[PDB]
RNA sequence: CACCCACUAAUAGGGAACGUGAGCUGGGUUUAGACCGUCGUGAGACAGGUUAGUUUUACCCUACUGAUGAUGUGUUGUUGC
RNA sequence: CCCACUGUCCCUACCUACUAUCCAGCGAAACCACAGCCAAGGGAACGGGCUUGGCGGAAUCAGCGGGGAAAGAAGACCCUG
RNA sequence: AGAUCUUGGUGGUAGUAGCAAAUAUUCAAACGAGAACUUUGAAGGCCGAAGUGGAGAAGGGUUCCAUGUGAACAGCAGUUGA
């Protein structure tokens, strides 16, 4: 239903920011169980959450 | 079925259209339109504006 | 409880009623004076019309401001609109009054809405704030409402 | 106090009801005075405006700097198609005016006309006038027009035709004909009956109505506007920069006493859409249509005599926003009222036309048709093709089909 | 007001709450700051001069401008006076 | 005061954004003897009402700033206590 | 019946003024009775390190954080919320 916990979660586990954090829109409910650091963590490795890249800034036309 | 004018384009102006440009030296031009006009006015060399009669002929 | 105009028989009557509705008693009033009279499957079919903005109910006390529309001329009248909250309003009511006559026994295929009116609840008081530090009243005018519908074909 | 400089007021008073004119066709509201001893002929006539251009003629005013000189003027085309003569109105004068004594309609009234009688055409099941013709065949039917005919012939002093126009000969989205009444001159009620009598169901077309170079009257709406202000409606002065509430408007809308906001002062409302009348508009042409008679006969639309080059009054890439002008036209001088595709009533002088600026004849020189869909500079698709040469378009269309 | 320049057929005189500030402007007058001259012992004054100085509200009735409509001709439409 | 510069002006036009406009939802306040078409008359000497005349046709929308000596403040000017 | 009387209540105005400062939203799905406003994903944008970022002092005082509700409040709505 609603992931702004999940969300905010998974943030803090990966170490990024809530830009970077992908949570899959296909397992919204697996995701929604998840009310704990340590269920987000396995999520993480599961592949149910994914930390996105960071967007490109490339330095080649400086260069 | 006036006299027939030519442009700074080469453009064969009919009467009733574009303007006519006397100045101070002497010489008179007449100009289809303001396109014509406002490039001739800029000193632009109609030998290289492609879509001009003396490019065409030059070329 | 009391109803105003009681039927001339409550045997073939049904009534429903609501009390501190949320809608605008102006805007409710006029729709409940375009439906009065009407055949219930055509008040349905009608009130479904007004929220698609296909059929507009003719605002004629109230009508300080509301705007010309070219549906007003089914109507004998000038200004009309949309109330989509009043539209919807009265549709609940309408189905809680149909349901009423299936209770009892009569059939509703015939029902016409005799009687309905729409009275003034009281006032619920909300707050605005204006230029030089000054408070202004945002009330909000709810409304009841009653209707009866009877057996006639 | 006095105003501290006199000058002129802004807008004539003449046209006072600024308001949306309440028909759209432009009535005639006078027709020209009737004489018995001219012979029967038309006063109105129905066009429809095409377009404007620009032509080139030798003037014959003697005394003037343009005499035996070249000049360029505003012409505006008028498609007129032939209109159908369709009924016929009796009218007798009452010490209350006139009042129409009697109307009879011809057989066969054309499905375009009949369009004009209904609100919905396509709903419609198209029963107009369909009792009222069988009156034509049976015997009663026919002995009442001959003793409503008779009547007219009686009692009746000015009699009027209704015509149509043919909307299918334009190239126009509407399908529904314009009815008007056109009133007959020239002749007793009997003898403007018994012309009229026999042009029912039939065919008017504009030569025998207009001449060259007459000067005719234009009757028709203006383009509309919409809302507007004052400075726009009226041409009032703009108030400087400095002002707090807006400088489009006017300052003053009155004095003190009387009290009240006087009908005189400019005020913002409708501006356009109004019907106004237009008099000496000289015709300069009229078009001979499209005609075939091994191919399609195209030249004399606007071949002068001068010109001698197979070529339509239409311009490189047709009118702008009306269409491919077909039929015959009248190209009168100057700016007419209306948009595009705006019907137009032409009418006969209620004047004299005596000066010279009228009655001099008009001498065609040359008939400007380059595109003006922008800045044309080719009178026809042919001088196009031989002043460019051939192009990548042309060219693989003929190596792709060979 | 006045006077002057120039054009013009002529460059007449006035009223409308000394027309017209929810139309404007704020140059002047007519607040508070300040300078000079004159008067006053002084606070201060000056149809004496000078400089800086907040211009609010219309959505109400009518008027006017336009825009739908309304009466009555059985309904409705076209053409008209 | 001069050069330059320009929509300050002659002389206005066109374009863009947000509004205004229409709709869904929500929803105030100022103000209000009664109200609201005029000419003249007389009258607290400038009437919406009174007299005499002109006349008067539902219900309304968008504007408007002529009036309501419009609203805002028991006039700060002047006089009296 | 009056006192720009006191207190309380109610009208017209009026469904009117207005809900116009800081460029901007769109598609699909989920939960849901109900989605312009909630959540996720995909886009398009903005702040542009003197930030619309991460932290504090004063002040607030539980607003913090979970779960639940949809009465009232959040000047539309809400499945959302200080
Ligand atoms: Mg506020
Ligand atoms: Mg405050
Ligand atoms: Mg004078
Ligand atoms: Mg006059
Ligand atoms: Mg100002
Ligand atoms: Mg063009
Ligand atoms: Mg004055
Ligand atoms: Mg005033
Ligand atoms: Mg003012
Ligand atoms: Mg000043
Ligand atoms: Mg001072
Ligand atoms: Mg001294
Ligand atoms: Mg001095
Ligand atoms: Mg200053
Ligand atoms: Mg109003
Ligand atoms: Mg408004
Ligand atoms: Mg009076
Ligand atoms: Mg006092
Ligand atoms: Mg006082
Ligand atoms: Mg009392
Ligand atoms: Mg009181
Ligand atoms: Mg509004
Ligand atoms: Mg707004
Ligand atoms: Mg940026
Ligand atoms: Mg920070
Ligand atoms: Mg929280
Ligand atoms: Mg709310």
């Amino acid at each position: 239903s609603m992931l702004r916990l999940q969300k905010r979660l998974a943030s803090s586990v990966l170490r990024c920011g809530k830009k970077k954090v992908w949570l899959d829109p296909n397992e919204t409910n697996e995701i929604a169980n998840a009310n704990s650091r340590q269920q987000i963590r396995k999520l993480i490795k599961d592949g149910l959450i994914i930390r996105k890249p960071v967007t490109v800034h490339s330095r080649a036309r400086c260069r | 079925m006036k006299v027939e004018l030519c442009s700074f384009s080469g453009y064969k102006i009919y009467p009733g259209h574009g303007r006519r440009y006397a100045r101070t030296d002497g010489k008179v031009f007449q100009f289809l339109n303001a396109k014509c006009e406002s490039a001739f006015l800029s000193k632009r060399n109609p030998r290289q504006i492609n879509w001009t009669v003396l490019y065409r002929r030059k070329h | 409880v009391r109803y105003s105009l009681d039927p001339e028989n409550p045997t073939k009557s049904c009534k429903s009623r609501g009390s501190n509705l949320r809608v605008h008693f102006k805007n409710t009033r006029e729709t409940a004076q375009a439906i009065k009279g009407m055949h219930i499957r055509k008040a349905t079919k009608y009130l479904k019309d007004v929220t698609l903005q296909k059929q507009c109910v003719p605002f004629r006390r109230y009508n300080g401001g509301v705007g010309r529309c070219a549906q007003a001329k089914q109507w004998g009248w000038t200004q009309g609109r949309w109330p989509k909250k009043s539209a919807e309003f009265l549709l609940h009511m309408l189905k809680n009054a149909e349901s009423n006559a299936e209770l009892k026994g009569l059939d509703v295929d015939s029902l016409v809405i005799e009687h309905i009116q729409v009275n003034k609840a009281p006032k619920m008081r909300r707050r605005t704030y204006r230029a030089h530090g000054r408070i202004n009243p945002y009330m909000s005018s709810p409304c009841h409402i009653e209707m009866i519908l009877t057996e006639k074909e | 106090s006095h105003r501290k400089f006199s000058a002129p007021r802004h807008g004539s008073l003449g046209f006072l009801p600024r308001k949306r004119s309440s028909r759209h066709r432009g009535k005639v509201k006078s027709f020209p005075k009737d004489d018995p001893s001219k012979p029967v002929h038309l006063t109105a006539f129905l066009g429809y405006k095409a377009g404007m251009t620009h032509i080139v003629r030798e003037v014959d005013r003697p005394g003037s700097k343009v005499n035996k000189k070249e000049v360029v003027e505003a012409v505006t085309i008028v498609e007129t198609p032939p209109m159908v003569v369709v009924g016929i109105v009796g009218y007798v004068e009452t010490p209350r005016g006139l009042r129409t004594f009697k109307t009879v309609f011809a057989e066969h009234i054309s499905d375009e006309c009949k369009r004009r009688f209904y609100k919905n055409w396509h709903k419609s099941k198209k029963k107009a006038f369909t009792k009222y013709c069988k009156k034509w065949q049976d015997e009663d039917g026919k002995k009442q027009l001959e003793k409503d005919f008779s009547s007219m012939k009686k009692y009746c002093q000015v009699i009027r035709v209704i015509a149509h126009t043919q909307m299918r000969l334009l190239p126009l989205r509407q399908k529904k004909a314009h009815l008007m009444e056109i009133q007959v001159n020239g002749g007793t009620v009997a003898e403007k009956l018994d012309w009229a009598r026999e042009r029912l169901e039939q065919q008017v077309p504009v030569n025998q109505v207009f001449g060259q170079d007459e000067m005719i009257d234009v009757i028709g709406v203006t383009k509309g506007k919409g809302y507007k202000g004052v400075t726009s409606r009226w041409h009032t002065k703009k108030l400087p920069r400095k002002t707090h509430r807006g400088l489009r408007k006017v300052a003053c809308i009155g004095a003190w006493h009387p009290a009240r906001v006087a009908f005189s002062v400019a005020r913002a409302g409708q501006k356009g859409y109004h019907h106004r009348t237009e008099i000496n508009k000289k015709i300069y042409k009229i078009g001979q249509g499209y005609l075939i008679k091994d191919g399609k006969l195209i030249k004399n639309n606007a071949s002068t005599d001068y010109d001698l080059s197979d070529k339509s009054i239409n311009p490189l890439g047709g009118f702008v926003h009306y269409g491919e002008v077909t039929n015959d036209f009248v190209m009168l001088k100057g700016c007419v009222v209306g948009t595009k595709k705006r019907v137009l009533t032409l009418r006969k002088s209620l004047l004299v036309q005596t000066k010279r600026r009228a009655l001099e004849k008009i001498d065609l020189k040359f008939i400007d048709t380059t595109s003006k869909f922008g800045h044309g500079r080719f009178q026809t698709m042919e001088e196009k093709k031989a002043f460019m040469g051939p192009l990548k378009k042309d060219r693989i269309a003929k190596e792709e089909g060979a």
